[PDB]
């Protein structure tokens, strides 16, 4: 088994946020200590809190950790934007010759700007690509926030999950987010199905666009 | 003060071999246990191999036993990881990490290196394929239309895309490329332009892929 | 892979290459024994086999009654701590009401299981013997009756076997007031201990370390008697857990270094005092002045940080430069030019002064080397014995390369007119300042006499 | 009812509230086992049950043959006495020919009687096991005959049980040259031992104390092998006598106190040396420098006056006034400002010097306090561990209230230019005169330098 963390945790600057790190009887329940690591995007993960509840030198006292039973928790009181990063809890499990275990990961998203609706532009396959016996549908998503989107393509009235390649959300220059998604099809499918739809869901709201010959 | 420097990573085919090197400095090296921890893109962290402070105790994660060989040279402040029969699933950033001291076992990693990228795929250098993206006034705003051109099934990174020989800069949005299951990157580049200019101004996108010495221009006309 | 270097100038030798296994902390473990609340034997039959069960049963009854009554060189710089404070605090937690009951439940079906205590800590527990089940289910209903019978005498022997372990554990505690060390096979069989070590919250390397050297773990463990109530006997076992492993360790042998004048009492002596064990530890050095508190298994070193000092890495200069400016190397002085010898790991040091006869010999060829007056050295390769007058020593026959590092003995640089030969716990700067302070006064005093 | 006080200025702590149980004297008791002088086994029969009795009987004969051969900080100020000298004089009296006989007579009817020896002292003697009667009345007539038979194997077991106690007693004596400590349950069972304490010529309070703490008495007792003659084996048991009980006792913990200059070689240190146990006694104070020789059960203290010094009550002033004029408090000096720690009874003292990391932590919340350079203290309330660099200690979880007595470290009053940093067994006055000796030294040299020409 492996330690459980909720993937998305969102909060405003100055709010209080907690991270649940759920273990099992083969790691924490055996008494092993828990540690936490802060990973700024694209950077090396550095130590945030060690020994369940101790902050190393040069770690703001805003971070505090707890350990009890088979669960763990990390408290970030008075959140600031320099903490938008990935956070992992770490412990030790005794099963299968022993191995250092890590958490599933917590991406903390500091809500610094209001929620932004995803902008959807949908392109059909080029007339040139139909000449080359290929088909690519381009669904462009830009200017949304937070950086979390759901990409679902629907062919006519039915959903399709085969042949989908979706970019990861990337942060734009305006500190909003962007992402794109490409759907590969055969030219026989483009004329057979009556219409194709790109359905982008984001923060409980959904924007859907459709193209046809 | 404390420093860790990874090296040796790069591209190699499935089944190939790679030896990773981590040079440390600034402290008494031969006193600490060392570890390798890796991370696939968008995935969590995974411990790989452990080595005692005098090489006396070594253990591997059950995922990689028999394929990876860890070693250390306490005189050179060096840590090596020999990786054989590498697979595409191993594609990850490999981090050099030191095992700190605790009162009673189950220690933490106090200092981490900067990591080295090891990418394994059945992949060969390829040129891009370009297709135009015909516009229409659909979802956009008053008189604004989005046109562009598609760069599909190219490898490796990067690809440079300009518009009209760089003369046009206003309203350009180039999107990050997806890594398709085939092992090829694919990106798009669109520009928002006035509705009136569709029948007047000629728009050509300039793609340049210097790894292959390939420069391609694609004219995009409406349908 | 063991080495050794001898420094001619400081009359001391360093043995390098060993590996560390220092006990930084303790783990507490709880042992339970299911006992049977038994009352007076009702049966009074006149059978020899029954009589044996009676008197064997009384050994059980008295043993419980016994335990039921039970619950009513530079080492002077080291710290002083209560080693068994951890086990003590645990056994006190067992006296808490309700704690005993939740234990009996957690290991009712199975044996080894983890239990969370009232304070909130998880400790490893295991059931080792069920006498309650045997006595109450197989004997107590028989003895409760007027006339009782024992048929197969093998029944008696099987009872003697099961009950014997209890009697020897009770005897151990009665002579150690509930604190025994090392931990005997009576307290815990090797099969039981490895079930603990494998289930202990320790690293894989720690598991392999303890498992290959369990007999050392026994010596660094305490068995603390806790409580005995509610038809259960329990006692806590304090186990060492080695937080520091495989750091380079080295052992320092020292011996006196003196002058070689013919006239008795005219000699002056100097001795390096910092002998003992050294091990790297977090860029610092853990030092153990009493090497007796350390055990050696092969090339491994097992010590206790309880009897350690944490020194900076610069302390090591005392071997290769006793006159460095960063660490004042501790020594002692005397006019005691007496002959003695020190056995190292790969050889022997010899301090030969006065008219003393000092030789070293081989088991096959006899005398091989005769020493000069002063401090010399010889390696164990091909040498087996060492004689200081009539006193004889044997040398360790562990293989390894030894190196004689020549250099003029440092005692030759001291003016005997100003040597403080009456200082017992001093150091280089402390004597150098004592010499410089004592040397300056006569110089001004003499000039005053001239005019 | 436990207390503890820490003096910030002397880097030492005193734990009060304990009760006394000091060993003042000895009582000697004679233990006898009735043996059967058995020699040639006549029977040579072939039978499994017979074989077991024979080879068990040889263990008895071999055991007797073994015993027959057996017949013929400031601790440096303490005295030296022969602890077992009392048993020796007794066992030598047993060597008298009539003395052995008077024992067998006194214990003919019962298993316990007081015997007046030829010297004129009354000692308690008791027989604990009768092998002579079992062997000679149940075995010797059988074995003396040509063809012998044993029916029922239980006969063999019954013999092994009675004989087993002797072999473990013989085993203990053969590796300890007739002087064992503590006294084992093989040597003396609790049922037997309590019969001694109950029958001993001591006061009821002494009886109640020994009885509730028998395991302590065992460790302070010696089992002296005496003689083995006629048809009896005897060995003397030396028991401690506690003439002083319940006087208020207190324990002194000390730790080094040094300066905190940035330059390492410039620091000077001073440490109180009189750590150990103190107990009131007839307006005087018995002092025990080696607390290892003392055992504590609950809040009672068991020590031995053998390794004690008799001090005036004014020695207590060293904790409450180290510069008092009535008792010169012993100390030592050095320039060794090394980090170390001392665990007290209700807490811990910490001496933190240089850049060593010194912290104390909780089992639940982790680190709670980080120490400054110097000598500090912390109570056991809510604190469980203490770390000095890489060295880790646990703290006692005995309950009680602790009090921090704040005060400026006394080392700040000594000029290091004249500080005698090489005194190892000194005291307040011994240090001041060494300074006054050095102060006069430069001063006359200055005065001679001042009045030249």
């Amino acid at each position: 088994s492996v330690l459980t963390q909720p993937p998305s945790v969102s909060g405003a600057p100055g709010q209080r946020v907690t991270i649940s790190c759920t273990g099992s009887s083969s790691n924490i329940g055996a008494g092993y200590d828990v540690h936490w690591y802060q990973q700024l995007p694209g950077t090396a993960p550095k130590l945030l809190i060690y020994g369940n509840s101790n902050r190393p030198s040069g770690v703001p006292d805003r971070f505090s950790g707890s350990k009890s039973g088979t669960s763990a928790s990390l408290a970030i009181t008075g959140l600031q934007a320099e903490d938008e990063a990935d956070y992992y809890c770490q412990s030790y499990d005794s099963s299968l010759s022993g191995f250092y275990v890590f958490g599933t990961g917590t991406k903390v998203t500091v809500l610094g700007q209001p929620k932004a609706a995803p902008s959807v532009t949908l392109f059909p396959p080029s007339s040139e690509e139909l000449q080359a016996n290929k088909a690519t549908l381009v669904c462009l998503i830009s200017d949304f926030y937070p950086g979390a989107v759901t990409v679902a393509w629907k062919a006519d009235s039915s959903p399709v999950k085969a042949g989908v390649e979706t970019t990861t959300p990337s942060k734009q220059s305006n500190n909003k987010y962007a992402a794109s998604s490409y759907l590969s099809l055969t030219p026989e499918q483009w004329k057979s199905h009556r219409s194709y739809s790109c359905q982008v869901t984001h923060e409980g709201s959904t924007v859907e666009k459709t193209v046809a010959p | 003060e404390v420093q860790l420097v990874e090296s040796g990573g790069g591209l190699v085919k499935p089944g190939g071999s790679l030896r990773l090197s981590c040079a440390a400095s600034g402290f008494t090296f031969s006193s600490y246990s060392m570890n390798w921890v890796r991370q696939a893109p968008g995935k969590g962290l995974e411990w790989v191999s452990s080595i005692s402070s005098s090489s006396s105790y070594i253990y591997y994660a059950d995922s990689v036993k028999g394929r990876f060989t860890i070693s250390r040279d306490n005189a050179k402040n060096s840590l090596y990881l020999q990786m054989n029969s590498l697979r595409a699933e191993d594609t990850a950033v490999y981090y050099c990490a030191r095992l700190g001291y605790c009162s009673g076992g189950s220690c933490h990693f106090d200092y981490w290196g900067q990591g080295t990228l090891v990418t394994v795929s059945s992949a060969s250098t390829k040129g891009p394929s370009v297709f135009p993206l015909a516009p229409s006034s659909k979802s956009t705003s008053g008189g604004t239309a989005a046109l562009g051109c598609l760069v599909k099934d190219y490898f490796p990174e990067p690809v440079t895309v300009s518009w009209n020989s760089g003369a046009l800069t206003s309203g350009v949005h180039t999107f990050p490329a997806v890594l398709q299951s085939s092992g090829l990157y694919s990106l798009s580049s669109v520009v928002t332009v006035p509705s009136s200019s569709l029948g007047t101004q000629t728009y050509i996108c300039n793609v340049n892929h210097k790894p292959s010495n390939t420069k391609v221009d694609k004219k995009v006309e409406p349908k | 892979n063991i080495t050794e270097e001898f420094y001619q100038s400081t009359c001391s030798a360093v043995s390098k290459g060993y590996l560390s296994a220092l006990r930084t902390g303790w783990y507490t473990s709880v042992i339970t024994i299911e006992l049977s609340n038994i009352k007076e034997i009702k049966c009074n039959g006149t059978d020899a086999k029954v009589k044996l069960i009676k008197q064997e049963l009384d050994k059980y009854k008295n043993a419980v009654t016994e335990l039921q009554l039970l619950m009513q060189f530079l080492g002077f710089l080291l710290g002083v701590g209560s080693a068994i404070a951890s086990g003590v605090a645990v056994s006190k937690v067992l006296h808490l009401e309700g704690e005993v009951n939740k234990i009996k439940s957690a290991l009712l079906s199975t044996n080894k299981a983890v239990v969370s205590l009232s304070n909130g800590v998880s400790v490893l527990t295991s059931k080792v013997l069920d006498l309650k089940n045997y006595i109450d289910k197989q004997l107590l209903p028989i003895v409760n009756k007027q006339s009782c019978s024992i048929p197969n005498i093998e029944t008696v022997i099987e009872f003697q076997q099961k009950n014997n372990r209890l009697l020897e554990i009770t005897r151990e505690f009665s002579v150690n007031a509930g604190v025994t060390t090392p931990v005997s096979t009576y307290m815990l069989t090797n099969s039981e201990l490895l079930s603990l070590i494998n289930d202990m919250p320790i690293t894989n390397d720690q598991k392999k370390l303890m498992s290959n050297n369990v007999q050392i773990v026994r010596q660094q463990s305490y068995s603390i008697m806790s409580i005995i109530k509610e038809e259960v006997l329990a006692y806590v076992v304090q186990l060492p857990l080695y937080g520091v492993i495989d750091t380079p360790c080295w052992k320092l042998h020292t011996s006196p270094l003196c002058t070689t004048n013919t006239k008795e009492g005219s000699n002056i002596c100097l001795t390096r005092t910092d002998r003992g064990w050294y091990c790297d530890n977090a860029g610092s050095v853990s030092f153990f002045p009493q090497a007796e508190t350390c055990k050696v298994q092969s090339n491994r070193v097992f010590c206790d940080t309880m009897n350690s000092l944490t020194l900076p890495s610069e302390v090591n200069l005392c071997n290769v430069d006793i006159f460095n400016p960063k660490y004042d190397c501790k020594i002692m002085t005397s006019k005691t030019d007496v002959s003695s010898s020190v056995i190292t790991s790969l050889g022997a040091i010899v301090s030969c002064y006065g008219k003393t006869k000092c030789t070293a010999s081989n088991k096959n060829r006899g005398i091989i080397k005769t020493f000069s007056n002063g401090c010399d050295y010889v390696s164990n390769k091909g040498v087996d014995t060492v004689s200081v007058g009539n006193t004889l020593y044997y040398v360790n026959k562990q293989e390894g390369k030894s190196l004689y590092v020549k250099g003029e003995p440092i005692i030759n640089f001291y003016d005997p007119l100003v040597f403080p030969s009456d200082e017992f716990d001093a150091s280089i700067s402390q004597v150098n300042e004592k010499i410089n302070q004592s040397l300056a006064f006569i110089r001004k005093s003499d000039e005053l006499l001239s005019a």
